[PDB]
């Protein structure tokens, strides 16, 4: 007839009541999107020429860069896009943590999920080119599962499809890496679906139903401008510093007989790599590394301040930035070889991480109420 | 003394700069929602506007002139007497179902 | 939930002006930069310490990593 | 100025009146007045008038509900329906070049309405609206009550449908009502800005429907008594009247003069009603916002006369009494010739003015064409006003103060008196 | 376990908009073809790739027909040699890593296609290695076939110092010094590792000018739209 | 609806519904 | 009227013309920008490019 | 005897002038009663910030007796002779008029002159009317139409005189003293800035001699730079949103800048306003209504009433519409309404124009029925147009208006114009101004 | 023919830190070269020198080319 | 009263050309609109250029590579 009825499904895109006062920190979800779609579109066009076979896997990427028309652009846009996505992710999560948005429990948890999936995808993505870091990254990272008692050791080989990270793996890793983005895109819609039950939080942490504005034209134009900047940021990397966030070892084809000197996972993982390397025990390291990401699920149970947002919460406010700085620290420490003093600073940073979230920040919130006669 | 520290922290939290009273920033929740419903036309309609102006301020990223700031001495605890009841009724309702 | 069913608001007047009837960037630097500087002022004591702290520990830990990689003490040491 | 024309007049074989002023206006106004008001509703088919009033422009024989609505508006005409307790007045307006189409559309609505069950049923809840729209005016209640307190049979009927009847009105009852009451012996065709020949030609050919009164009205058996609706408004409305005289009798005139002696209504904007007897008699002893005026109803069958009080909460007791004493001491005969001669002027002018604009004129020509037989030029009425002696006035006042009592009150009625407390 | 990091030699293509020197690429190629094509594979480059960078099609084809490359199989199912053509990838020094190791002192000369990107510091490194060769200081002895280069990690490189003064002579007849060679072969290896370099940076500029144009324009529309909200005034008017 | 100006105020009832003109309670 | 005022009623008033304007203007723009920034780059990197050292080998 | 010819037999209104300036104006019919009044260019546009609310105060006191007839004599003399006396103030005009019997004309004309000239302004009466007006403003405060209209004026003409209410800020009413009122009166009630209009049974020259009799005695000229000049009032695209949820229905008025009493377009604009029309829940038409907006509104119950308007002033006006509706129908009503504006602007159909033309044709003629109408016309015609205008002329002006013209004319004042919007009540649904503004151009 | 480098090196290792490092290259050299069976080397100090030198070297070597 | 409600003063944020509360806006609107609709038009041109450029790139991605063309001869 017209296809007229479900365009009026954009009541949650056009005439959606938005808070008047959400800062640029709310701009990030849009951008995470832009990242997802960009990643998918580029990824498709890479998958047009890439080959998952160990014998041709490197050779393909190179053909993409060198001989495929504009291939290099697509390849780098994908590779830095990957980083942009992760920055956007950490910003996006931070936002939630600072403004308490984690009270939107489902939305939040769906997020916690999304994050893990994106991590998962991006991990596999990095193996695909079959470079030194691609291989040993997978061998080092995956192997950790064989810390799980009894079954882990088999589990790992079931993952690998053999006795080492091999062609058997590389081919399936491509298959998953191709699919996951979509599962992520589906989850995303759930993630949204649960948010617009409640509408967005705002910096104050005070219910904004008294003062709503239509998403269009206000938050559309804001988000176009927001995207524009992410585009600038990406294109700067792609066109000026295409290897900035990249490791050089991965420009030498994988070799299972010769391990690189300083094995590290790509930047957005480092902070957890550090936390894993803090603990001496194999499994301890693994479970610590797990908790390090899973504690996002615990966060909502740890809120104690009678105020929703940190805006009016001095103590918390510091401890938060302390957390960010500690994550930066751990990120730097994870980049360095495990030698003095990095191992101690590693220790203290790691213990600080969990001390902040589990012990300190909840107390800060309590005291903060005591101080306001709550 | 504590009453100095409380006085500092009140001013440090700094919702006052937006012309807000403490009970305007309380985390919305069943008890709170109920208390609020119980509020009288005036006490409600005031809260309405304090928040309505505070949000608008927050959107412009500016604050009120030092004079119109909420004063510690004059900060009404308007929502407290209502809420404490709402709570106690629910505590009673649990106690009974025990 | 949408316009009409959001909440109950009583006795408030909102005056506004057409985007074509007003300036896009009013008192931009005139009123901006001071507000910016007050804003920076407000939060900096809360934001910066953690990062300064990072800056000390970073350079300390790096120069320190550099000491330990250099030569040990040398007044006749690998013998005597 | 132009040269005034003879308001023509014919009375066809079957008692159907036709009148036409050819005043050569650009505007043409045509009314068809029918004796089909509330008074002819029985104790069963109540509201059927009120619905019938809203029911104009529902699909007719020759023109569909659409055709009717779009057709008139295509030339910018107007179809109005004007109901008295006694007379329904289907009155059309347009430019003198479209007269025949507005005429046509009018005759379909009156002589050939179909009243299709699905239209009639879908129009019903309009009654609900149009009623509550009219009952905004606290007067409407008081007046609707007043008649139902005063009379019993015919004029006791409300102009608006009773609540219980809203929705219950059947398409057969409209067929019946129309067939029984839209008859040659109860109809007057009035034309303003149209020649007599065509108004004849149209009425002879297309209005000649069986002219024997299908029902007849009752004789309005006066009861008298009080209705009081306690409803807590800021003010209190209360009307108190008595059995007056019918229209067409020189005794009505007496009440018409007696009215303007007591209270007419505002003549000067913002004024303190200085000349108004009632207002001035209640402009004493009560230091309040208040209002009072002389109510004077006059039908062909009967008539009501008294006063209407819009007083304070607790001032009701005072206003209604004080206004009454003032009428009493007129029945006792405290009435100087200047007071009669002012009132005669107020009525004499007040009349001449009310027929000034074509809208009233037509209603008066129709009114006379139905209630009496012929048109009676202003001069004769103005003369009849002068024919009223100073006796007839004080005798009308006497007939009030002595006559049987009717009262209708609504508001907060805690300090409002009853007929026996008066 | 101690390491010397390269200095910041300022290349003609160093800066954010600065392109490669195609002359120096042209020279640098000859340095590969003469000095290293005998131990260092450059598997990902073919003669055609040179056309329109540092050589004409004719020059490039002439550079191809210079070399015998294998082909086949023919009618009899036998592989046979033929002269190279534009579409041939640079000839390899060995058949395999094992032959490569065994023909050196168990040290395999790494492929040079991506070497500039495969090592920290890049050309600044490669130059510094190539030219930085020196004497082992009192205390350091070495294995035979190992040479001391302070820029290499571990300082014991398996590579015979590959360039000295006048190791070849250039077509344009530039001073065939050592350091003038290293520079040119680095400027080439850079291109080899990143053929897009020049175009990438040209796009960069266009992106810059474009963002420069748009990013205010859009912000302006944002503020044009938001004005209505940023200017507004609220008025509380409760009665009694 | 607002209240004050009452000086011989109520009309002296005619009900009048119509097509165009909004329904009036004259008198 | 000023350039803005005339531009409005001539080109921005009817949404048909507005788009056409954007089209024409984009067509004219593209070449101008391309050609310009190209020449700016080619100057910035003067002598270094194959188009600058081409003539020498023909 | 056609409508074309019917316009011919209309008495051509007669107009004379006095040496002292006062214009005399009259339309003669054989009407036994007649209307006669004084019309004056004075009011809340001529008022200023400190004296706002005075024209109203004078209009109040004017009937509380003069010097020649003290107390309530002026009232009694008019009450007792049968005739009616009325008055009104607006932002641009002031009128004091009497409906009388023809024979009373000479007695009538005299009283008006007394009301205008020899007004008492009793110092005890001022304190009596002060209490009146103060309560008169409380009434308006619960009459949403008035409130929204005053708002529309306020935010449409913000910072100018026109933005001012005729009643004035409650402060002023409580602090206006005789000095202000008398000065206003003397400075504004000037004989060249006045008209004496009459219609019905009377011969022109009878009035003129009565004006020479009683009005020659009025202030007949003016001093040099005291009788003021009118500043054009700047129309500002803006919004005023009184959000009061406690109220049962939402009122909204939206309008673009009109042309002014001056502009010839005011015909084609009226013809256009007629096409979109007007409606309320008691109309018989319902779905079958000719105005798409009306029929939509009716079938869907979008509103319980809406009316288009062209408020006119000197060099500017308000051209738009008002609706009253349920707290959930505002957006839709707005959308249908703007939709109609745009559809008119871009594609007015030929016949639907002819529908307007006739509606207006009817409007003006059935408007000028009585004396009270025609006197009021003649009184204002001279105060705005400078003449009175023939129905046969208005007819000529209308008969020229066709689709192309309606389009050009609507597109002129609507298409891509910033409108002024006043909203009062449960208006949480009322669209954002950025959105409403987008309702004025192409289509989404 | 002689190398632009082999000049700019001589010209560079003039500067105070070069000679200062080269000095301790001999000062640590006594340390090691004079003793019997010790396993130290002056690599570190050679690199200490070479860095200080080549920083300079790089600063201008390229003007010759 | 509702008539005490006077609109606040926006002469702080106003466009110069509409500051005179006794001068008609109808002149300047012509330029005022044009000016702002210009920003949009240009933004759109730039955007169009931009898009045009990355589209055709991604498209070109799919035509035969220099690899396939090498053999085309
Ligand atoms: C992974 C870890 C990698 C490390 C990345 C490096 C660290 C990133 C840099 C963060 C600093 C960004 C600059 C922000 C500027 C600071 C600032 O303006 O503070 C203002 C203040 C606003 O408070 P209001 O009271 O609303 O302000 C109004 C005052 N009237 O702070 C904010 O803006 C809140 C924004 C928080 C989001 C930023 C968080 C940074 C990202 C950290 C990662 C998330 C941690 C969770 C990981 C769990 C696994
Ligand atoms: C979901 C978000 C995505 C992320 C975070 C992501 C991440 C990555 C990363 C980090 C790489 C390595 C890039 C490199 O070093 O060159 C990569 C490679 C790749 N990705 Fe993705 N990817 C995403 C989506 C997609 C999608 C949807 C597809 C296919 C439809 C895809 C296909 C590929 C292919 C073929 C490669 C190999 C080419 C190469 O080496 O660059 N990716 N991905
Ligand atoms: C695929 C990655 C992600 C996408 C595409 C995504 C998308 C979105 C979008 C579009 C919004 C609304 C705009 C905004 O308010 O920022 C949103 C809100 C939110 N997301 Fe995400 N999200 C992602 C990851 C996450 C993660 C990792 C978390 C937490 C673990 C999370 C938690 C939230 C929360 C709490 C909100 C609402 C907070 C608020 O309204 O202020 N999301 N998400
Ligand atoms: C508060 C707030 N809310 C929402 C949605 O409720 C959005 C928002 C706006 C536009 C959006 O459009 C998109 C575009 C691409 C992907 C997308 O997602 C996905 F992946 F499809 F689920 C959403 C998605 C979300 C926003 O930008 C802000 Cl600031």
């Amino acid at each position: 007839k017209s296809h007229p009825l479900m365009k009026i499904v954009n009541n949650a895109f056009i005439d959606l009541p938005a808070p008047s006062n959400i800062s640029s920190w709310w701009n990030f979800g849009s951008l995470l999107g832009i990242c997802l779609i960009l990643q998918i579109l580029t990824g498709l066009f890479l998958a047009m020429h890439y080959t998952s076979d160990t014998t041709t896997a490197f050779s393909s990427v190179t053909h993409i860069c060198r001989d495929v028309n504009y291939g290099w652009i697509i390849r780098y846009m994908h590779a830095n896009g990957a980083s942009m996505f992760f920055i956007c992710l950490y910003m996006h999560v931070g936002r939630g943590l600072y403004y308490g948005s984690y009270t939107f429990l489902e939305t939040w948890n769906i997020g916690v999920i999304l994050l893990l999936t994106v991590m998962a995808t991006a991990f596999m993505g990095y193996v695909l080119p079959w470079g030194q870091m691609s291989f040993w990254g997978a061998t080092v990272i995956t192997n950790l599962l064989s810390a799980i008692p009894y079954i882990g050791t088999n589990l790992v080989e079931w993952i690998w499809g053999g006795f080492s990270v091999d062609k058997a793996t590389l081919t399936r890793f491509f298959a998953f890496h191709f699919i996951l983005p979509f599962i992520i895109m589906a989850i995303a819609m759930v993630h949204l679906l649960f948010l617009h039950e409640t509408g967005s939080n705002n910096p104050t942490g005070i219910s904004s139903d008294v003062d709503k504005i239509p998403f269009h034209p206000y938050y559309t134009i804001k988000d176009i401008l927001g995207a524009l900047l992410l585009i600038l940021a990406l294109m700067l990397l792609v066109l000026f510093a295409p290897d900035l966030l990249g490791d050089p070892d991965n420009y030498t084809p994988a070799n299972p007989l010769n391990t690189p000197p300083h094995i590290k996972p790509e930047w957005y993982f480092l902070f957890a790599y550090a936390i894993l390397r803090s603990i001496p025990n194999k499994l301890g390291g693994v479970l610590a590394l797990a908790f390090s990401i899973l504690i996002l699920a615990l966060i909502p149970l740890l809120h104690t301040s009678k105020q929703r947002s940190m805006m009016f919460r001095p103590l918390s406010q510091c401890l938060f930035w302390a957390l960010v700085a500690d994550l930066l620290t751990l990120t730097w420490i994870g980049g360095q070889p495990v030698e003095h003093p990095y191992i101690t600073i590693g220790q203290l940073a790691s213990v600080l991480y969990f001390l902040l979230i589990l012990v300190l920040m909840p107390t800060a919130g309590t005291i903060e109420n005591k101080l306001l006669k709550w | 003394w504590l009453e100095g520290i409380r006085k500092w922290y009140y001013n440090a939290a700094g919702f006052n700069k937006l012309g807000l009273m403490r009970d305007d920033t309380i985390h919305e929740n069943d008890d709170v929602k109920e208390a609020i419903r119980r509020l009288p036309e005036n006490l409600y309609d005031d809260r309405v506007f304090r928040i309505k102006r505070a949000l608008d301020l927050s959107m412009r990223q500016q604050i009120l002139p030092k004079e119109q700031w909420t004063k510690y001495e004059e900060d009404k605890s308007y929502l407290e007497p209502y809420l404490k009841e709402v709570i106690r009724e629910r505590k009673e309702r649990e106690e009974w179902a025990k | 939930r949408q316009f009409g069913h959001l909440t109950r608001v009583r006795h408030v007047i909102t005056y506004s002006l057409s985007p074509f009837e007003q300036r896009a960037f009013p008192h931009y630097f005139s009123k901006g930069i001071p507000n910016v500087l007050r804003r920076t002022r407000a939060c900096i004591l809360r934001v910066a310490p953690p990062f300064v702290a990072f800056y000390l520990v970073y350079t300390w830990g790096t120069q320190e990593f550099e000491k330990s990689k250099r030569k040990n003490p040398a007044a006749y040491e690998n013998d005597r | 100025p132009p040269h005034p024309q003879d308001l023509e007049f014919t009375r066809l074989p079957n008692g159907l009146v036709i009148a036409s002023l050819e005043n050569y206006a650009p505007a043409s106004r045509i009314g068809l007045f029918i004796k089909a008001g509330s008074r002819y509703e029985n104790s069963n088919n109540l509201g059927t008038s009120h619905l019938l009033r809203l029911a104009s422009s529902l699909t007719t024989k020759g023109a569909s509900s659409f055709k009717i609505t779009r057709g008139i508006e295509a030339v910018g005409g107007k179809l109005s329906v004007t109901s008295t307790r006694e007379n329904m007045a289907y009155t059309v307006e347009c430019l003198r070049d479209d007269v025949d189409i507005l005429m046509e559309f009018l005759l379909n609505v009156t002589t050939a309405p179909e009243f299709r069950r699905w239209e009639v049923a879908a129009l019903q809840p309009q009654l609900r609206i149009d009623k509550a729209v009219a009952l905004q005016n606290p007067q409407a209640h008081v007046i609707e009550n007043l008649h139902a307190a005063a009379y019993r049979n015919a004029l006791a009927n409300s102009l608006y449908c009773p609540d219980y009847r809203i929705g219950k009105v059947t398409p057969v009852e409209l067929h019946d009502y129309v067939q029984n009451h839209f008859t040659s012996a109860r109809m007057a065709l009035i034309g303003l800005g149209v020649s007599h020949p065509v108004l004849k030609q149209v009425a002879e050919q297309f209005l000649n429907i069986r002219g024997g009164l299908g029902l007849s009205g009752a004789k309005a058996k006066y009861h008298g008594g009080e209705i009081r609706e306690q409803n807590g408004d800021s003010l209190v409305h209360a009307a108190l009247v008595a059995e007056s005289a019918a229209i067409g009798s020189a005794e009505a005139n007496a009440f018409s003069v007696l009215q303007h002696v007591l209270g007419a209504g505002p003549h000067v904007k913002r004024g303190s009603n200085a000349t108004s007897s009632l207002y001035q008699a209640v402009a004493k002893g009560v230091h309040q916002p208040f209002d009072v005026s002389a109510f004077n109803a006059s039908y062909s069958d009967s008539g009501l006369f008294g006063f209407y009080t819009i007083s304070q909460a607790a001032s009701a007791g005072d206003v209604i009494k004080a206004a009454y004493n003032q009428v009493k001491t007129i029945a006792q005969g405290n009435l100087s010739n200047p007071d009669v001669q002012a009132a005669k002027n107020k009525l004499k002018a007040g009349y001449l003015m009310s027929v000034e604009s074509s809208e009233g004129f037509l209603d008066e020509v129709g009114s006379q064409a139905l209630a009496a037989g012929s048109y009676t030029p202003p001069s004769t009425v103005l003369q009849q006003i002068d024919a009223v002696a100073d006796a007839d006035v004080i005798n009308a006042a006497k007939k009030f103060v002595s006559g049987r009592k009717s009262m209708a009150a609504s508001g907060n009625l805690g300090h409002t008196p009853f007929i026996d407390e008066l | 376990d101690l390491e010397l990091h390269p200095p910041s030699y300022p290349w003609s293509h160093r800066g954010l908009l600065s392109s490669l020197d195609h002359t120096s690429i042209r020279r640098g190629f000859q340095v590969y073809k003469q000095v290293c094509s005998s131990c260092h594979s450059m598997d990902y480059v073919a003669y055609r790739h040179l056309v329109g960078v540092c050589y004409t099609e004719d020059e490039a084809k002439a550079l191809a027909e210079e070399v015998e490359v294998q082909d086949g199989p023919n009618e009899d199912g036998e592989m046979f040699m033929r002269p190279g053509k534009l579409s041939d990838y640079f000839p390899k020094p060995y058949p395999n890593p094992e032959a490569a190791r065994a023909a050196n002192n168990g040290a395999l000369p790494p492929d040079l296609s991506y070497i500039v990107r495969a090592r920290h510091g890049g050309e600044d490194y490669v130059f510094s290695l190539l030219t930085g060769y020196c004497e082992p200081p009192t205390g350091v002895s070495l294995r035979e076939g190992l040479y001391f280069n302070p820029y290499f990690p571990g300082q014991a490189i398996g590579m015979a110092p590959p360039i000295y003064n006048e190791v070849l002579e250039f077509d344009d007849g530039t001073p065939a010094t050592m350091s003038q060679v290293a520079k040119d072969v680095c400027t080439f290896l850079r291109w080899a590792a990143e053929p897009e370099h020049d175009h990438r940076k040209r796009m960069g500029l266009k992106m810059l000018l474009m963002m420069g144009l748009l990013l205010p324009l859009v912000y302006a529309m944002k503020r044009h739209k938001w004005s209505v909200l940023k200017s507004r005034k609220l008025a509380y008017r409760p009665p009694k | 609806l607002c209240r004050e100006s009452l000086r011989g105020q109520a009309a002296g009832l005619v009900a009048s519904v119509s097509l165009n003109v909004p329904a009036s309670v004259r008198y | 009227p000023t350039l803005t005022a005339r531009l409005y009623s001539l080109l921005f008033r009817r949404t048909s013309t507005f788009a056409l304007t954007i089209v024409v203007g984009a067509l004219f723009f593209e070449r101008a920008f391309d050609q310009g920034a190209d020449a700016i780059y080619e100057h910035i990197n003067e002598g270094k490019l194959w188009k600058h050292i081409k003539h020498k080998y023909e | 005897a056609t409508y074309a010819q019917a316009l011919q037999s209309v008495p051509e209104t007669q107009v004379s002038q006095l040496d002292n300036g006062l214009r005399v104006a009259s339309e003669q019919s054989s009407q036994p009663t007649c209307t006669v009044g004084v019309w004056i260019d004075a009011g809340s546009r001529y008022e200023s910030e400190k004296n706002n609310g005075a024209g109203y105060f004078v209009e109040h006191l004017a009937f509380k007796g003069t010097k020649n007839r003290p107390g309530n004599a002026l009232e009694k003399e008019v009450e007792s002779m049968g005739a009616h006396l009325n008055a009104y103030s607006t932002r641009e005009h002031t009128a004091y008029y009497i409906k009388a019997l023809s024979k009373d004309l000479p007695k009538a004309v005299e009283l008006l002159a007394d009301i205008v000239q020899n007004c008492s302004l009793e110092d005890s009466q001022i304190e009596k009317e002060r209490d009146v007006i103060l309560q008169e403003l409380q009434e308006n405060d619960t009459s949403m139409r008035d409130v929204v209209f005053n708002y529309l004026h306020a935010t449409a003409f913000q910072g100018t005189p026109l933005a001012q209410s005729v009643e004035g800020p409650s402060e002023n009413v409580r602090k206006l003293s005789r000095a202000d009122l008398t000065e206003y009166l003397s400075r504004h009630y000037k004989a060249p800035r006045m008209v004496l209009a009459a219609a019905g049974g009377l011969e022109h020259r009878q009035l003129l001699d009565l004006a020479q009799k009683h009005f020659s005695g009025l202030s007949g000229t003016y001093d040099e730079d005291a009788v003021p000049t009118l500043s054009p009032c700047r129309f500002t695209g803006s919004q005023i949103c009184h959000r009061e949820d406690g109220l049962p229905l939402a009122h909204v008025a939206i309008a673009v800048e009109g042309p002014g009493w001056a502009h010839p377009d005011n015909v084609a604009l009226q013809v256009a306003n007629a096409i979109i029309g007007h409606y309320d829940c008691t109309y018989g038409g319902g779905a079958h209504l000719s105005s798409p907006l009306a029929s939509i509104a009716a079938t869907n119950k979008l509103c319980q009433s809406f009316q288009t308007f062209n408020i006119c002033y000197a060099d500017t006006g308000l051209l738009g519409a008002h609706f009253v509706c349920d707290h959930m129908s505002i957006d839709d009503m707005m959308f249908v309404l703007q939709g109609q504006w745009m559809r008119l602007c871009t594609s007015a159909t030929e016949s639907e124009v002819l529908r307007g033309k006739n509606l207006l044709r009817n409007a003006l003629v059935s408007h000028l029925d009585g004396t009270t109408p025609v006197c009021e016309d003649i009184g204002r015609s001279l105060l705005t147009y400078g003449r009175r205008i023939p129905l046969a002329e208005w007819e000529s002006r209308i008969a020229e208006v066709d689709a192309r013209v309606v389009r050009e004319v609507c597109s002129k004042y609507f298409y891509d114009q910033c409108p002024a919007v006043a909203g009062f009540g449960p208006i949480e649904q009322l669209p954002d101004y950025n959105r409403i503004r987008s309702g004025m151009f192409w289509l989404r | 023919l002689v190398d632009p480098l082999t000049t700019v090196r001589e010209q560079c290792e003039q500067l105070e830190k070069c000679v200062k490092a080269r000095e301790r290259l001999e000062l640590c050299d006594e340390r090691v070269s004079s003793r019997s069976q010790t396993e130290e080397d002056c690599t570190e100090e050679l690199l200490d020198f070479l860095h200080a030198r080549d920083h300079c070297v790089a600063h201008k070597l390229f003007n010759s080319l």
